[PDB]
């Protein structure tokens, strides 16, 4: 019920509706409110709403309740602190140590491992969706663009993801892509937060393809096998030397240098599972640190 | 096969057990019966097939049908507009394309206005709690699919075919889970064509022997028998297509030998 909500200010909008700021007046809890106006129920909300009250974890943003009326309907969420676009934007150029990077990617392949084990494909993993509280957590939003999928998938949605955290499966459509996009998401993440600028910016699907081109090498059928049959392969495809991962994020040590390899894989199936990647050395003295407190 | 198909199906387990309709609703229904779910059932195939929706879309607005049904009496002249809004919400949820509400307006021959089919989706995801993603027969079988020996189009359309046939029938297969049906279409669709049966794999997988599926398998080898003098035709008409390698033509084995 609406009436226990104040409403302190606009947030902006995620893939779908608007997000507000507010409290319950009663509880003093601060919450998000995402609000949508009502072809009936828009398909992103059924999908965020049903597969947000099942997903349950540390590194999920919580749905605490649907306020489902005539005209509106109003999702509330916990509110934490700040989405990560806004943190890195806000950032000085020394602002997030390697610390904090190291324990951001750790806790987001939890919230993904836990996702994909639930049979859940995220497809929209970028900065602006993933969010901090001031005690150094991180958290999955906005699943608007999320879906439930099957063993084996089926075919679904094509051109999905925001294009510069797009896997080139995508890019090269291929009939089928899976947990693997989330992937290959996160890695594009891990280097942005390294580097503090995107890895590959592109604006067009051709110009992200050959950005990822000159950083991974172009893809032969050894490096992966069926790609020169993908429907978007072109034989005439540029040609370009893979490069040192020491050159494209030189912040990062050799555990880290290793782990972005595994998750910016171009084979979908060798590219490292969310769970797999909880292992990895990289990880061995993560921590828990605090980030700055400006918004 | 992935680093997450043992966690899904587990997962998937758990779930379909609290996704479950109540087994005795329809006597608790003073205006419906398993008949007329069965005709409403079968329309809902005609749509699917107008529509070229997927057959897991199909699984899904039945699954919310009964699910609502378990708590919602509706008189007879309502209950195609309760299955029209349960068609429209799976295709949101499962289609990349769905119908135009107006479409699904259409095919209920203006029995209803799209206010009404509105409304109705407004309390079918009150009723449910918003909570649309229940497994699904359909879901069960195409893991099972992968224990094939090797992968054969036959035995995935019969079963398929089969799983699609417990969906029109309340009595008895509302009182089967999910998996279980799956199980028993999956070995009874694999003896029709092959010979083979339940395999080793997926009673270790599933923790079912052919005995603890036997109730549901001893139940479809009937309604297998009996499809073609069943009052419902449309699931018999789609399986006949080259899409479904015209399974529905094939011919059920006299016994199971269990
Ligand atoms: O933050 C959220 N973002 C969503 N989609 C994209 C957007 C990012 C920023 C504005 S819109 S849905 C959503 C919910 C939510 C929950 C808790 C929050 N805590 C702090 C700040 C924003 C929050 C947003």
């Amino acid at each position: 019920s609406m009436e226990n909500f104040q409403k302190v200010e606009k947030i902006g909008e995620g893939t779908y509706g608007v997000v507000y700021k507010a409290r319950n007046k009663l509880t003093g809890e601060v919450v998000a409110l995402k609000k949508i106006r009502l072809e009936g129920v828009p398909s992103t909300a059924i999908r965020e709403i049903s597969l947000l009250k099942e997903l349950n974890h540390p590194n999920i943003v919580k749905l605490l309740d649907v306020i489902h009326t005539e005209n509106k309907l109003y999702l509330v969420f916990e509110f934490l602190h700040q989405d990560l676009k806004d943190f890195m934007d806000a950032s000085a150029l020394t602002g997030i140590p390697l610390p904090l990077i190291k324990s951001y990617l750790f806790q987001l392949l939890q919230g993904l491992a836990f996702c994909h084990s639930h049979r859940v494909l995220h497809r929209d993993l970028k900065p602006e969706n993933l969010l901090i509280n001031t005690e150094g957590a991180i958290k999955l939003a906005d699943f608007g663009l999320a879906r439930a999928f099957g063993v084996p998938v089926r075919t679904y949605t094509h051109e999905v993801v925001t294009l510069w955290y797009r896997a080139p499966e995508i890019l090269l459509g291929c009939k089928y892509y899976s947990t693997a996009v989330d992937i290959w998401s996160l890695g594009c993440i891990f280097a942005e937060m390294v580097t503090r600028r995107a890895l590959f910016p592109g604006d067009s699907e051709i110009d992200q393809l050959f950005r990822i081109f000159r950083t991974l090498g172009t893809p032969d059928e050894v490096v992966w096998p069926g790609v020169t049959s993908m429907p978007d392969y072109k034989p005439s495809f540029p040609k370009w030397a893979r490069q040192d991962f020491s050159k494209v994020v030189p912040p990062l040590d050799e555990d880290g240098r290793s782990l972005l390899s595994q998750m910016l894989h171009y084979d979908p199936n060798k590219r490292i599972s969310a769970k797999a990647a909880l292992a990895h050395p990289f990880f061995q003295d993560v921590t828990k640190p605090v980030p700055h407190l400006r918004l | 096969v992935p680093d997450y198909h043992e966690d899904i199906h587990t997962y998937l387990r758990e779930m379909e057990v609290k996704c479950k309709p109540k087994v005795g609703y329809m006597k608790k229904q003073p205006d419906i019966t398993n008949s007329m779910r069965a005709i409403l059932v079968d329309w809902l195939v005609e749509v699917g097939e107008e529509y070229k929706l997927q057959n897991e879309t199909l699984h899904l607005a039945v699954n919310y049908i009964d699910r609502f049904l378990s708590s919602m009496s509706v008189l007879r002249g309502k209950l195609q507009l309760v299955g029209t809004a349960a068609m429209l919400l799976a295709s949101k949820f499962e289609e990349i394309y769905p119908p135009e509400v107006a479409e699904f307006v259409y095919i209920t021959d203006d029995t209803y206005t799209k206010k009404q089919v509105l409304r109705m989706e407004h309390l079918v995801l009150k009723v449910l709690t918003f909570d649309l993603a229940a497994p699904t027969v359909n879901q069960f079988l195409t893991q099972y699919f992968l224990h094939q020996q090797p992968a054969n189009c036959k035995v995935e359309s019969l079963a398929m075919f089969l799983g699609e046939l417990s969906l029109i029938d309340a009595d008895p297969y509302l009182k089967y889970l999910p998996s279980v049906i799956a199980g028993a279409a999956f070995h009874l669709a694999l003896y029709t064509v092959t010979g083979q049966s339940w395999p080793e794999s997926l009673i270790r997988k599933t923790g079912y022997t052919l005995e603890s599926l036997k109730p549901c398998l001893m139940d479809l080898h009937q309604t297998y028998l009996k499809a073609p003098q069943h009052a419902q035709q449309s699931i018999r008409e789609k399986y006949k297509n080259s899409k479904y390698h015209g399974v529905s033509l094939l011919n059920p084995p006299e016994t199971l030998n269990l």
